[PDB]
């Protein structure tokens, strides 16, 4: 399909690369959108949390794919991004807890859209390496992401890489009689990891 | 050699200025660069990079809705819908995109420009539209008889999802275009299908653009 | 063009900071210390936050002088202190004669003294940003002495400017519409501001 | 000959104004602001109007003293401000402080600093005469100020020289009989003027 | 040539420079070298 | 690496000792003399000390100020007398005027002195330690004279930095522990002091 390549190169370096299915995210009329830091998303499932809570060095390329599931009287939009070194602000302790900036692979609930829960416009986060996704056109949207990083082989269980974004731009409405929520999936497949 | 008289400009020093200065460290050797993949070495090339444009800015609509253009399916078939002005560096809609907010770090700038429209609407709506472009230096057009005559471009969402127009040419400094939406056909729905849907306006620059003075910016934070 | 690259953009001198030693009145001291820093404006902070990861080096210019535009010929000594070192705490103390701390001797009445200082850190790149878990990018400090015995009863204003060459950018991002409240951290106030000005209607313009 | 050349003619250094910052009496201020031209003089006028279009560079002296040719050590800064951008407004506002305002500084006693100016203008050369529909061809000003905190009490006198070189002269038109009333504006007296001497009667001479 | 103008940096004395130094005594020599036999020249062989 | 250098581990200037002449008070002498030393300070002494033969050339600058760091332009001479020679014993004795001890004339508003001296030894090398049967490596002395017919009243301080060129180090031999008590013998006290710090137990860490 339309698959987009992140800058354009590849990381170019059977029991821990196959495809790991998250949970399933409701989407509803009112709703502000969701975010993963994704060097963490999967350091509690399958064998891939085991070698990475016990080596101390890390690295790898990702890839991920997002799905929806509606039908053809249904209306909305969606934007998924990803941010490398997405660092999350606190509004006015001048400190964020521990949830909002390492949430589990379920992800967390944005508080404020419109600034990104970072100062940041959101109307100029087009140059990420983004995608688009329309009810009537298609269903589904493709990342490659490398390893970006200015020390090589940095921890796991103290860093974050980046992350991955999905935010509502147009509101979801229907008629009577129609499902009140579509439902999204998300999916990892690590590629070409090291420890 | 030894024979030297000094001249006019000695003991100055002038902040625009690149000399030779001693290291203060001798024998120190800094860390081995590598590969870091992405890289951006023109600061012109940050423009062609399309961001979505705010042409809801008026007073009572806040939150993310000032980005979207609400378009119904009572109105009537001959009435304006939105409209606005072509100016980067000005204020108004043009200050919410990578643009129009490096046009604020320069006085001089010239080229062509680009906009994109997208419809988010459901699978079975159909409908035209009239997008049209007043050149630089005339007066808004009062119907759509006389948009009709210049510049413009039909557009049926019902066969295709976004359309894309491009501005000729355009040179401010420091009475500079327009550009209307205008209704031709209503709105078709099918009944148990919802009556709204947006618009988004996708503006970005083109490969003809150059910068020609340095200044600093006024929109501080 | 020319004009419009990352190499002229940071191309350029510009104040930093003014420090101010003060031997007279209340204080009677002859030594000031600061912390050398590169974002303590904020117009300096919006134009190095287009990109997250930059190496560079840096050259630094020293003006000084009376609060009356005079200057005599008293004698000055400024002193660069590496990362990870103990700094001055007395007018007179120890650290004042090492070997390894790069000081320099000039008078108030000469061409301003002018030293260039290489790319310290021990990664590849500076960072603006850190997602893992008082300056972040620490470099060094400027001590300010004047060498004399007793007491002068003169204070003495240093303006500093800093020119950066070999310029290396390599991700972008979104600038800045909120208001900086703090150092050192991104937090914004709780009271968001439109990025762009308001209109009457959308079908109105002037 | 080479002497009867374009060149030569416009090649010449030469006053164009005299600038005084006051600091007693009943004004204490320490910033002076003064918008550059080429036409400010008469005779300068009458020799730069032989022409219609011009293109050339400038390079600019500064010459500053006391009012008793005296030459103490007090230090001094000069900027320069492009066409379309603020102008400091106070003696220590914030305009002080820019990197994009190109600034210099030097002491009272010390030659007298010189610097070069390219060609600014938004056309391919500059117009004296425009039959279309506060110098009329602006190039920009110059804020001198001295760097002090309180007011000083000593005025100083500061005269500037211009040096214009590659000149190109395109189409010409004769000069000027008629005395000069207004600037930037061509209106004459109403009691004209013969251009030659009388004479008693057509055939007698001395 | 004759037509020089002095820069920003003048007149300053850095204790981490290296430059020229006029002889102090002209025309004398020193003893000369032999072979003494051990010699260390990199500091970072010691610690092997 | 270039860094692991005997080479660059010896390569820098620093203090080796301060010397004030006064003519003011109890005492009104105008000279000063100082037997010149490598091993004044107990760092230098440490790092010196890691070889036993050394072979090298020297370079000395001279800083020199009032006691309220301000330079007037009085007059001073700096003589070097190399060894096995007599030295001046008064403000105007004969040695002074001679042809064979180097001397050099500065002022004191002006940039500092510099010289350099040679390799002075009767030998191959330097020697620290000598097994057979105030410095030992004599190598000369500097008289400081400030050239007036009678008394002037004002004390001058003078600090002096040595460079070392062109090392050559043979013999290595293991550090120092002890805390120094005397110069040019290796004398320690009778409290010998563990090399290293104390632990609870031997199976036990933090």
């Amino acid at each position: 399909a339309n698959i987009v390549l992140s800058y354009g190169e590849w990381p170019e370096y059977v029991s821990v690369n196959r495809f790991y299915t998250l949970s399933t995210k409701s989407w509803k009329t009112e709703s502000t959108g969701w975010y993963w830091k994704f060097p963490d998303v999967l350091n509690d499932t399958g064998v891939f949390g085991q070698n990475a809570q016990f080596h101390y060095l890390y690295r790898s390329g990702f890839c991920m794919h997002v799905q929806c599931n509606a039908s053809k009287f249904h209306q909305g939009a969606l934007l998924v991004a990803a941010i490398p070194e997405f660092v999350v602000a606190a509004s006015s302790g001048l400190y964020p807890d521990f949830a909002h900036t390492n949430p589990g692979k379920n992800g967390q609930e944005f508080r404020d859209p419109y600034v990104l829960d970072a100062g940041i416009p959101l109307s100029q986060a087009l140059v990420f390496p983004h995608q688009w996704i329309n009810l009537r056109t298609n269903n589904c949207a493709t990342i490659i992401m490398p390893y970006v990083n200015a020390l090589p082989f940095d921890s796991a269980l103290n860093h974050s890489n980046f992350g991955l974004v999905v935010i509502p731009i147009s509101p979801l409405k229907y008629c009577n009689g129609a499902t009140t929520e579509v439902p999204i999936t998300l999916t990892i497949a690590p590629l070409n990891s090291e420890f | 050699g030894f024979p030297t008289e000094l001249k006019p400009g000695t003991n100055q020093f002038l902040t625009t200025d690149d000399g030779t200065s001693p290291p203060i460290l001798p024998g120190f050797e800094p860390t081995p660069l590598i590969h870091i993949p992405g890289e951006f070495t023109s600061l012109l090339d940050l423009c062609q990079i399309e961001t979505i444009l705010e042409v809801n800015n008026t007073t009572s609509t806040t939150g993310v809705s000032r980005l979207l253009i609400p378009v119904r399916a009572q109105n009537n078939v001959d009435q304006l819908c939105a409209s606005f002005q072509v100016d980067p560096g000005r204020n108004g809609p043009w200050q919410s995109t990578m643009v129009g907010q490096i046009c604020r770090y320069y006085t001089q700038w010239s080229g062509s420009l680009k906009v994109t429209f997208m419809f988010t609407g459901s699978f079975m709506a159909t409908g035209k539209m009239l997008i049209a472009y007043t050149p630089p230096g005339s007066a808004q057009p009062a119907t759509r008889e006389a948009a009709m005559l210049g510049t413009h471009i039909v557009w049926d969402f019902g066969l295709q999802s976004s359309v894309t127009l491009v501005i000729p040419w355009i040179s401010n400094t420091h009475a500079t275009g327009i550009v209307t939406i205008w209704y031709q056909t209503n709105f078709v729905v099918p009944p148990d299908t919802p009556t709204e849907a947006n618009i988004i306006a996708l503006g970005a620059a083109q490969k003809n653009f150059t910068l020609k003075l340095c200044k600093d910016t006024d929109e501080i934070q | 063009v020319n004009e419009a690259s990352v190499e002229h953009f940071y191309s350029r001198a510009g104040l930093v900071g003014v420090v101010e030693v003060k031997d007279s009145g209340t204080s009677l001291d002859g030594y000031t210390v600061w912390p050398i820093d590169v974002m303590g404006f904020v117009q300096q902070r919006r134009k190095l936050e287009l990109s997250t990861y930059m190496r560079f080096d840096a050259e630094f210019t020293f003006v000084s002088n009376l609060n009356d535009s005079t200057t005599p010929g008293m004698l000055l000594q400024y002193m660069y202190v590496p990362p990870g070192a103990p700094k001055p705490d007395s007018r007179k103390s120890y650290q004042w004669q090492t070997a390894t701390n790069p000081s320099v001797f000039a008078k108030l009445s000469d061409p301003p003294p002018q030293v260039s200082v290489p790319f310290m850190s021990p990664a590849t790149a500076y960072q603006w940003f850190y997602d893992g878990y008082c300056p972040n990018n620490m470099m060094g400090h400027f001590a300010i002495r004047t060498v004399s015995e007793s007491t002068t009863g003169k204070n003495v204003h240093v303006r500093v400017y800093m020119r950066i060459k070999h310029v290396r950018a390599w991700v972008p991002r979104p600038l800045r519409s909120q208001a900086y409240m703090v150092k050192n951290y991104p937090t914004y106030s709780q009271t968001i501001t439109n990025t762009a000005t308001d209109r009457a209607s959308i079908t109105t313009t002037d």
